């Protein structure tokens, strides 16, 4: 920010930052050497307003906007002194609308293979335009040592900072100048929330795909379906990523297909996102 | 990329006039509102004028009724005509343009500046 001298000052009730579609009146007040202005102007980025302005002191003045819902504006005020055609600016002010934050839930925590990251994200919930932050709080059920996280999206935490035991709580607060939430706790233990190395599908009747986990009991689901057909067709596996995994389906010939597979360790809680879309257009 | 470049700028009297240009590139015009600042040796930065596409203009305290700032969309252009100068207008003017949705006090942009010495 440029710094502008003002020669006077803007204030807002209820405040700059509001919650929107409350009605706030905005006051400038003039204080320019030698000048008691004949008129007092309120211009939104260049806008003119002209209803709605009251003048009180014979140097202050407020406009009024009604259901403001607009995120940001930035507001002008000049005078008309007198001696003068011509506008002296007054001052600007910044306002900025939105909400106050949700109550963050399904918060879950995750660790992908071979990361040493553990992934912590949330539903935020409603938009609050607003600048809002993240605390992710993580306390040892063990040894009770809690840390402090600061995010504006998620989280990845270190595996090195979660020596401590393996059950772990974890909740997420969040603030912005309007209100401040917490969300309720996530119980975690760190062999539980393990997601499989990624599964890769690559050739295309027979279609070759791999992972490069090392999890002992992993379990997957290839699914296929006509591009055109809606209703999946899903082949429940039990892998085992010793060689490369190769999976024959029988297919129509001129038609084309989608193929998608995904894997976790079987039993654990959490999946792994289903692979990108495979194509494949057989022949006649 | 974008681009400000003043002219005008040289030496003229106490009580004299001149008038400072500002050639504008590289955003969109019509949609920025653009600012003359200025300098002095020593002193800090201070505004003198600031004109938008709709036409409202307003002055500092220090130049207002002096000094009368003008904006030709079309040319991508804009002026700062400078009268009855005295001597506390030396100072090197810079042009600026500011994009609305940033602050009201934020300039993306600015000129390398020109000098203006007011002699005695
Ligand atoms: C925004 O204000 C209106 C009306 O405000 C009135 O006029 C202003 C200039 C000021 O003098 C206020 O004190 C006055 O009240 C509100 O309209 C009312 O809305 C309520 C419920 O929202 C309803 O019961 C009333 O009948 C409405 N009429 C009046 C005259 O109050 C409006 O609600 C306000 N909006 C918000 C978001 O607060
Ligand atoms: C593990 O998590 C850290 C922190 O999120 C990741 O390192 C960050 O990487 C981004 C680029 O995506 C940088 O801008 C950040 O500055 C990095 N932060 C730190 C503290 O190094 C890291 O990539 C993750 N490792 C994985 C997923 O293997
Ligand atoms: C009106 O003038 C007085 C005198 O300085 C000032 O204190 C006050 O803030 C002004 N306006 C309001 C709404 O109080
Ligand atoms: C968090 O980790 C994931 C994979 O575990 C990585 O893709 C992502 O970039 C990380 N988040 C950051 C760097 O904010």
């Amino acid at each position: 920010i440029t710094n502008i001298n003002c020669s006077g000052h803007i204030w807002v009730e209820p405040a700059t930052i509001f919650k929107m579609g409350m009605n706030i009146s905005i006051y400038c007040q003039a204080a320019i050497k030698n000048c008691q202005p004949r008129k007092l102007h309120f211009y939104k980025n260049g806008i003119k307003e002209r209803f709605q302005i009251t003048r009180i002191n014979k140097t202050t003045a407020r406009l009024w906007y009604k259901n403001f819902l607009e995120p940001h504006a930035s507001m002008y005020c000049t005078a008309e002194c007198p001696k003068h055609f011509q506008e002296t600016l007054i001052c600007g002010k910044d306002i900025s609308s939105g909400y106050p934050p949700d109550i963050p839930d399904e918060v879950t925590c995750v660790i992908y293979e071979y990361s040493g990251n553990m992934t912590c994200t949330w539903n935020a919930g409603k938009l609050t335009y607003i600048d809002t932050k993240y605390v992710v709080h993580v306390k040892s059920l063990e040894t009770e040592e809690e840390q402090q996280y600061l995010t504006s999206s998620y989280i990845n935490i270190s595996t090195d900072s979660l020596q401590g035991g393996k059950k772990y709580l974890v909740w997420v607060q969040a603030a912005n100048a309007l209100g401040m939430e917490e969300s309720k706790q996530l119980q975690i233990h760190l062999d539980d929330i393990v997601i499989p190395s990624a599964a890769v599908i690559s050739r295309a009747t027979i279609i070759y795909w791999d992972s490069q986990t090392t999890i002992e009991k992993v379990s997957c689901e290839m699914r296929y379906k006509a591009t055109t057909n809606q209703t999946w067709n899903v082949k429940e596996f039990d892998t085992n990523f010793t060689y490369v995994q190769q999976s024959e389906f029988y297919l129509e010939p001129n038609i084309k297909y989608v193929f998608q597979v995904r894997c976790q360790e079987t039993g654990k809680r959490y999946w792994q996102p289903w692979s990108s879309l495979f194509f494949h257009k057989t022949p006649e | 990329e974008v681009q400000l470049v003043e002219s005008g700028g040289g030496l003229v009297q106490p009580g004299g006039s001149l008038r400072l240009s500002c050639a504008a590139s590289g955003f969109t015009f019509s949609t920025y509102a653009m600012a003359w600042f200025r300098q002095a040796p020593g002193k800090e930065r201070e505004f003198v004028a600031e004109s938008w596409s709709s036409g409202t203009t307003y002055y500092g305290a220090s130049v207002v009724g002096r000094f009368t700032m003008s904006r030709d969309d079309s040319k991508n252009t804009v002026y700062l005509q400078m009268n009855s100068l005295r001597a506390e207008d030396t100072a090197v003017y810079y042009c600026a343009a500011k994009r609305p949705d940033a602050g009201w006090q934020t300039y993306d942009y600015w000129g390398q500046g020109t000098l203006v010495t007011v002699s005695s």
